[PDB]
């Protein structure tokens, strides 16, 4: 079979945009730089993979001649980006090369056949349930920023997706890099009894988040085993290996007994930290908080540039405390919160801090101090 | 720059 | 012991105009600093890379006159974050203190006596151009300046007087493949003006200011070793490229008689499209020109081929001629008219592209073999 | 990739 399809440029561009970013630019195995185009039975499916994560998107097209072909994905994307909105594109294979015709513009691209492209066996999943896309986005929004990117901590390079057998079952996501930790809970949907705790890889989280950022309607079908997880939403399917490791006993680090409470105006605190951290560099990003009754002072020292201080009103009635934090991590967590009021539950200067929006009960953050 | 007392990991 | 109070917005704007000339990284640390020099009701900000120097001044009621230098990009980044509509107190206690509300920085500084300054030079030529005119001249020529280390004398604009039937001030830039030439009637005061090569970096910084400036007059002063541009509260002084500019008139083909007219936007978009398959190993596009018709082809043996076809006005002998596709897009982008006109000869002769909206501008582009 | 017939340099 030798494919021939006529597609709407804007539709094709949107679908290609969803799949092509899975391809690694640093990749050296030729077939893995390509997107598979598969046209059959009134539908075109685009597939890309890096062997750990696979993405497919499909759309309805009247097919002139069924067939399939794989095409270098970034090149195809860059070509379609430059073709005019509201135009049509004819993609066709002759008797491994693909023709692209749009108006008088005609490309002939060196391709590779579908048979070379990775195809998996059908997924076998022991657990299947649904979440709204908006809820899944909320869970990932609470936790993605805290994921480790350190190569020496591979089973921290993802999100621990697991059930908490409270009175009411909870579905929980935790991420940490050893300095920041994020924990979010929801009431568990039906169908997650017995669900294994799994580590969703950082890359899958990131690609899922890029799709979810478009504000997707409806539900996501989540399927998993102890080796793979699949997210189906709209016309898109993400299938990812799971991280093969055991996530740490993270409940040990969440300080539920901290007894010094600091409340600050979140925006005023964020802007002050942003200002004084301007002098920091690769040596570190420490900011010292000197906490007294009603008052917070911030100090940053960098031997290559100088010093920086600021002061804010605060609600604080406990024993005075001097405690240091990574200023970027403080801004990261302040950025997670939505309320005017940012609350720190503190202990001593080298004990983890518990941070949250003064309001909410489902999300918490933990941040380790640094010495100052 | 201590780590959280993660078990394992710190 | 300097102490001044400045308006955040005015200071940010003025620091923005000077900090761009310093390199972020330097083996001589003070060259990364801005000199803040406050005296007689005015503060002058000065920055230099030793070849190009910029000063900007603004009036200020000064509490204690004095001077200090501070790292320029760090200071800029600090002031960026200070609130619109605040006051900043900059002071030196006998480190520079920066105070804005409760925010207080103490920055490691270096003294004025360590900052390399120049005497006010002696210039043999002084004349004026409007800012918009100078911007036009530089806009016509900046893109064609060489960046190649082995063609140092092409790394600037040749700024010179031409004794035609009208006396002209001319700017020429070339990189050996593209050339741009623009003329105007010479202003008064350019008698005896030496032909000089303005360095690429000076052109770029001068351009950035001209774009941030509505109409005013620019005082241009030059010698055989320096050129200076003064506009508003800013003074830019630059060394010149010490070289001999080539005999550029020999490359301009005023005899080409094959006229090709294309729709500029359609041509630009078509070249952009077919060049998508090229990489950095070669950007050639072949133009196959026949009566009323232009075909474009790009071949990349590592990826495939790309073709397009345009309507054109062309009544001469058919011609197949190749160009660097990026360089074609560069020259197309210089133009403002609906149509783009090429005056051509044969496949290895330079093409002449004039500006239908500006008779005093021309562009030359060498072909490539296809 | 010929240069413009610049003298000198081409």
């Amino acid at each position: 079979h030798h494919m021939r399809i006529t597609v709407d440029r804007s539709q094709f561009f949107k679908s290609l945009g969803r799949v092509h970013r899975v391809v690694e630019r640093r990749n050296t195995v030729p077939i893995l730089s390509n997107v598979l185009i598969d046209a059959e039975n009134g539908s075109v499916q685009l597939k890309a993979t890096d062997l750990d994560l696979e993405v497919t998107e499909s759309f309805t097209v009247n097919i002139e001649k069924a067939g399939a072909i794989t095409v270098p994905a970034y090149l195809l994307y860059d070509i379609v980006r430059k073709l005019p909105d509201g135009s049509e594109i004819v993609l066709s294979v002759d008797e491994s090369a693909m023709s692209i015709v749009s108006g008088c513009t005609h490309f002939q691209l060196q391709c590779l056949p579908k048979i070379d492209f990775p195809e998996s066996l059908p997924g076998q999943f022991g657990c299947r349930f649904f979440l709204s896309a908006s809820k899944l986005k909320h869970l990932l929004d609470c936790t993605q920023f805290a994921i480790s990117t350190e190569e020496t901590r591979y089973y921290l390079n993802g999100i621990y997706f697991h059930i908490v057998h409270d009175d009411v079952l909870k579905l929980r996501l935790v991420a940490t890099d050893g300095h920041r930790l994020a924990q979010v809970d929801m009431e568990a949907p039906s169908g997650v009894d017995g669900m294994p705790g799994v580590i969703i890889p950082r890359k899958a989280v990131g690609e899922l988040q890029k799709l979810l950022s478009e504000e997707i309607d409806g539900d996501v079908c989540i399927e998993l085993s102890e080796t793979k997880i699949r997210f189906s939403l709209g016309s898109v399917v993400f299938t990812s290996k799971l991280v093969d490791g055991t996530f740490p006993d993270y409940q040990r680090v969440i300080p539920l007994g901290n007894d010094r409470k600091l409340i600050v105006n979140r925006q005023d605190f964020s802007s002050a930290v942003d200002r004084v951290s301007t002098i920091s560099n690769d040596r570190g990003r420490a900011v010292k908080l000197t906490i007294e009754h009603g008052q917070l002072k911030l100090v940053v020292n960098n031997p290559d540039s100088g010093s920086a201080e600021d002061q804010l009103a605060a609600t604080y009635t406990s024993e005075p405390l001097e405690i240091g934090f990574n200023s970027r991590y403080l801004l990261d967590i302040a950025g997670q919160l939505s309320s005017d009021e940012m609350v720190f539950m503190l202990s001593d200067a080298v004990a983890p801090a518990l941070i949250r929006d003064n309001n909410n009960a489902e999300v918490l953050y933990v941040l380790m101090p640094v010495r100052v | 720059v201590p780590t959280l007392p993660l078990v394992p990991x710190g």
